[PDB]
């Protein structure tokens, strides 16, 4: 059965290709053959948003 | 790789790059352009959520009204919370090229859930249809504000089987 | 001026409504303001590689 | 407020209660600060992204190569600076005076900003178009995004917010 935890796959993909260069960008995993180029997956708990929410409730009418 | 951060659920993350990354491109298909259409939906999930969400009450205003869906803040945010849920398993179907862990720990039982909490499923398959038609038109980078840079080229095999997970999803709610 | 790209990220909270999560309680007292606070932290801007490249990509569409 | 200002290491000042009613009753139009503030500081995201996108499509020389703006390295670093000066308006607002903005954010701006070689009308340009969104959010009168609160007139508020503004372009 589905699991109840809220928690789902975060899927990010950094391509750093044009050279702009950060802490992260290195030590984070091997990089051969794919120089700046990298997915990340974690599994995180998906957060109320109470911001989004008001925003939404008082905005929907406008496209 | 995936499969461990998945079934740990425990926050670490893993990170898949170099001869790892060459691999994982070559056993999914499209690999390269698979990478750019995940990025189409990640890179716009908060757009996708709440233009969905949106869209669905501003069709029907009863869903926000007393005894309504999305009635008050809280019902609200759980709505956009779970929408967003859906958007990130039906984003690692994308990466991964297949719906298992979307059905398994996502959606599997989720009807009899969203049922016995009278969750309405005529807006839940329209906010899901909503974040469809947005996710194919970033994927093919034809939406009309938020364009993304890639080579140019063909994505709609990738972006039919986008649809093919929605599809999945709108046929667990019922 | 300061160099550390640090700015006050004020976050204000109304929760009258009721809606509560661990946060909601034990951060300050409540007495004659239920539901109301006002946080603020000093924080790195960080640099948004997702917005600059929306930018790039995107800006001749209002 | 101003022990974490000072300390700037992240650690977070949480007023409510009798130091919130404090707070409210020693500045002008307490309740109504409150929501003028949280109108720019929930929109902050849209009014940066929205203004440094105006600055480029009202002048692409910016977004030229070797431009201002162009490469992904630029572009960054001036939509964090754009945040970053919102955001220290966005205190002032709070905190009814321009004290941090002036001494923390803008004292030597100017030159910094010149001797990079950061456009002086680009800037300019960025920080009118944040200073017009936030008057609308204040006011409550933006095309799509609303904000739900009791009915009257922030007029003040709006004025004392794009006084801090004027503050900005003046460096
Ligand atoms: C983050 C929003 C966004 C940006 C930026 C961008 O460039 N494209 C964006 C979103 C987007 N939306 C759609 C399709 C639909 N959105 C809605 C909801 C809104 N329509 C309303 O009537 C309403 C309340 C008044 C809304 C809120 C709807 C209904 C659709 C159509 C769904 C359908 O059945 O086809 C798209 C896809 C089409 C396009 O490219 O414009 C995109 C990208
Ligand atoms: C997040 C953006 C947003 C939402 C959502 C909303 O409801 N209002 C929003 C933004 C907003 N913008 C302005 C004012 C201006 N924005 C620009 C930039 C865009 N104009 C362009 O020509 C351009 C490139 C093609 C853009 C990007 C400009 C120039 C202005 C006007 C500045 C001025 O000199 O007055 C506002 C305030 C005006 C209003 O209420 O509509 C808001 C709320
Ligand atoms: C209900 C699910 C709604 C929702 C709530 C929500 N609140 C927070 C976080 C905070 N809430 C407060 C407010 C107070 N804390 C207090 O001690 C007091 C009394 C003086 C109040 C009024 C604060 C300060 C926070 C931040 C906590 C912190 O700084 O660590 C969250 C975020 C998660 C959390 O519990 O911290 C949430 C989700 N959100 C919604 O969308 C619903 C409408
Ligand atoms: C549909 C999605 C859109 C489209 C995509 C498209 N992409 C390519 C080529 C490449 N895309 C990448 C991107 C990545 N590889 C990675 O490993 C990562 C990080 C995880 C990313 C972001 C790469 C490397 C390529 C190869 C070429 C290059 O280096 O620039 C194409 C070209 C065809 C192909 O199969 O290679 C296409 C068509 N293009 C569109 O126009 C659609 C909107
Ligand atoms: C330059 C300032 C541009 C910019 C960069 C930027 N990147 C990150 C975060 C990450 N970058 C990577 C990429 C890699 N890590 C690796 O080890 C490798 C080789 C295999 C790559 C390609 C990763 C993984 C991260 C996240 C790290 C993590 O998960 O902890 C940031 C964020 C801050 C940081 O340094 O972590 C930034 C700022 N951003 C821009 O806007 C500029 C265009
Ligand atoms: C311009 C900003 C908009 C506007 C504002 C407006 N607000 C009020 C009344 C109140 N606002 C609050 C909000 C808070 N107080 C807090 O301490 C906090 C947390 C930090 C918040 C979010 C409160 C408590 C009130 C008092 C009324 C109530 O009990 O809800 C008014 C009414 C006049 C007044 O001064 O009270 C107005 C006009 N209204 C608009 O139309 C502008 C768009
Ligand atoms: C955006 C509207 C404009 C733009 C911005 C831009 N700024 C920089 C570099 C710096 N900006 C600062 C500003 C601050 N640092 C702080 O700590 C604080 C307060 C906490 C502020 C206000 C600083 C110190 C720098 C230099 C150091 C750094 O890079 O962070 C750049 C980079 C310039 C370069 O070529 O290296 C840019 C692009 N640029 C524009 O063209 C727009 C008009
Ligand atoms: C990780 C996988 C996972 C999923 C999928 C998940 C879904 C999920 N959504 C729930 C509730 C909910 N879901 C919604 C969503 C909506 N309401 C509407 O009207 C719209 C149609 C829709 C948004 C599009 C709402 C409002 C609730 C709260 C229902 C209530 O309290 O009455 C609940 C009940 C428990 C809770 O409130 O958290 C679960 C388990 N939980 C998980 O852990």
């Amino acid at each position: 059965k589905m699991a109840k935890d809220s928690k789902a796959p975060v899927v990010e993909i950094f391509d750093e290709r044009d050279g702009c260069t950060s802490a992260g960008s290195t030590g984070k995993a091997s990089d051969a053959g794919e120089k700046g180029l990298l997915v990340k997956v974690s599994m995180q708990k998906v957060g109320y948003n109470a911001i989004m929410a008001k925003s939404v409730a008082a905005s929907y009418m406008n496209k | 790789a995936f499969s461990k951060v998945i079934t740990s659920a425990d926050g670490k993350a893993a990170y898949v790059g170099g001869a790892d990354l060459q691999a994982l491109k070559k056993f999914v298909s499209d690999g390269n352009k698979r990478m750019d259409a995940v990025n189409a939906i990640v890179s716009n999930a908060s757009c996708i959520v709440s233009d969905a969400v949106s869209g669905m009450v501003c069709e029907n205003p009863s869903l926000i009204a007393p005894n309504g869906g999305v009635y008050s803040n809280r019902k609200m945010a759980a709505c956009l919370r779970d929408a967003e849920i859906i958007l990130r398993y039906v984003s690692y179907s994308l990466l991964s090229g297949d719906s298992s862990v979307l059905e398994d720990r996502c959606l599997n039982g989720l009807k009899e859930t969203y049922s016995s909490l009278g969750v309405p499923a005529a807006g839940n398959a329209r906010a899901v249809a909503i974040m469809k038609a947005t996710v194919n038109s970033f994927i093919n980078n034809t939406a009309q504000q938020k364009k993304l840079s890639v080579p140019s080229g063909d994505c709609s095999a990738l972006a039919s089987e986008a649809g093919g997970y929605f599809d999945k999803v709108t046929s667990a709610i019922g």
